[PDB]
């Protein structure tokens, strides 16, 4: 398992990527890790934003399905050619497997400059694959073709201040452990919440509190229409009613200071003389998630450092500058990277639950700690889940 | 950002 520690690199802004090799002989590539999609896909053709790409011509083993696919993401989109080839992770477990790959030909707004990741890995379930479930998402392949246990665990570590793409290469952000939990990673005790439906890593959120204040919205409200855990997404996204709720609540705590109401949307960043940033104004939000026991639940708490995100200088002077990491959503809540940076998150597919624990690499506020705590009592939790 |  040590073999796999620290494999990951990246930031919330541009995603965390892992190194994989595809085809025979193997071609090295860096792939985005996404739990928001179940589709494995890569660049097979030259692009401005791409250092390297998949050339099937060289793979001896590249196999072709004579099919075409199109993939939709709230932000990017791409369409490509389905094929299968041998695939491996150097810094993963010591195995190689043949899995469906899509060679991307046309893309919109998928690739990111200096992201340094030329591919995407969707670790979500089949139902959401494209074109249809039939196509087997990669991890399933791995499990099927090997003795890898059916779980993976993700620790995502996030920088103090903006990191350059060149800097990111030097920089390391995370560890992804496959078919495993590595205890060194985390502290305290994992707390697990069920996976409501095996498509996105959907979850039910029962209570929300900011600085101990309960929004006291209807619990369905939080999960409308769903709450899913996504490393795909940079920012924590909340349904409109919920989002507006926090924002009012957050603003109050922070009222003392002037932020362009533009900031709250998160279009534009706010700058503070380096090291003077007043966190204290900022609230800590507790999300309470379903227990694995009757009428039980637990909560995880977010420091602002979590949802307020560092971005680099707008001027050739240094004032720590930050952006607002919380985004309105009309597709239900998404617990994105910023949320997942705090904690060692385990996707226990086998036991169909996801477990959260405090990340070893957790950012510091002398006075407050991100933590995961249990157990709690919540009543009629199910009523919280959403049904049309 | 990234939106996957």
């Amino acid at each position: 398992f040590v073999e796999m520690v620290d494999n990951l690199r990246g930031k919330s802004g541009q995603g965390y990527y892992v190194e994989m090799t595809v085809g025979s002989p193997p071609q090295t590539l860096n792939i985005l890790v996404d739990t928001g999609s179940s589709n494995f896909a890569v660049g097979a053709a030259p692009h401005p934003f791409l250092h390297r790409y998949y050339q099937r011509q060289l793979s001896s083993t590249y196999r072709d399905l004579r099919k075409g696919v199109y993939v939709p993401y709230t932000q990017g989109k791409w369409e490509g050619e389905l094929g299968t080839d041998l695939v491996s992770i150097p810094h993963g477990p010591n195995v190689t497997v043949r899995a469906n790959i899509a060679a991307i030909t046309e893309s919109d707004k998928f690739f990111i400059n200096g992201s340094n990741w030329e591919g995407i890995l969707g670790l979500a379930y089949a139902e959401i694959a494209r074109p249809d479930d039939s196509l087997e998402p990669f991890f399933d392949s791995l499990v099927k073709q090997t003795h890898v246990p059916n779980l993976f665990s993700l620790q995502l570590c996030g920088a103090g201040f903006p990191l350059n793409q060149s800097e990111v290469l030097a920089s390391v952000g995370g560890s992804m452990i496959i078919g495993g939990i590595d205890h060194s990673l985390y502290t305290g005790s994992l707390w697990y919440t069920p996976i409501r439906r095996e498509w996105y890593y959907e979850v039910i959120i029962v209570r929300v509190e900011i600085n101990g204040q309960d929004l006291k919205m209807d619990c369905k409200e939080y999960n409308y229409d769903k709450s899913i855990v996504d490393s795909g997404t940079t920012n924590l996204r909340l349904p409109k009613k919920v989002f507006e709720a926090a924002v009012k609540s957050i603003k109050a705590a922070s009222s003392t200071e002037k932020f362009p109401d533009g900031f709250w949307l998160g279009e534009q960043l706010v700058c503070w003389q380096a090291g003077t940033t007043p966190w204290n104004i900022f609230p800590v939000i507790s999300l309470y998630l379903m227990g694995e026991v009757t009428n039980q639940s637990f909560r995880i708490t977010i420091l602002p450092q979590q949802y307020l995100r560092p971005v680099e200088d707008v001027a050739t002077s240094q004032d720590d500058c930050y952006k607002f990491a919380i985004s309105q959503s009309s597709t239900g809540t998404v617990m994105g990277a910023v949320i997942m940076e705090g904690f060692y998150v385990v996707f226990d597919r086998a036991r169909k639950r996801i477990g959260f624990a405090v990340s070893a690499c957790h950012v510091h506020d002398e006075f407050r700690t991100a933590a995961v705590e249990g157990p709690f009592v919540t009543l009629d939790m199910e009523d919280c889940g959403y049904n049309i | 950002e990234i939106a996957x």
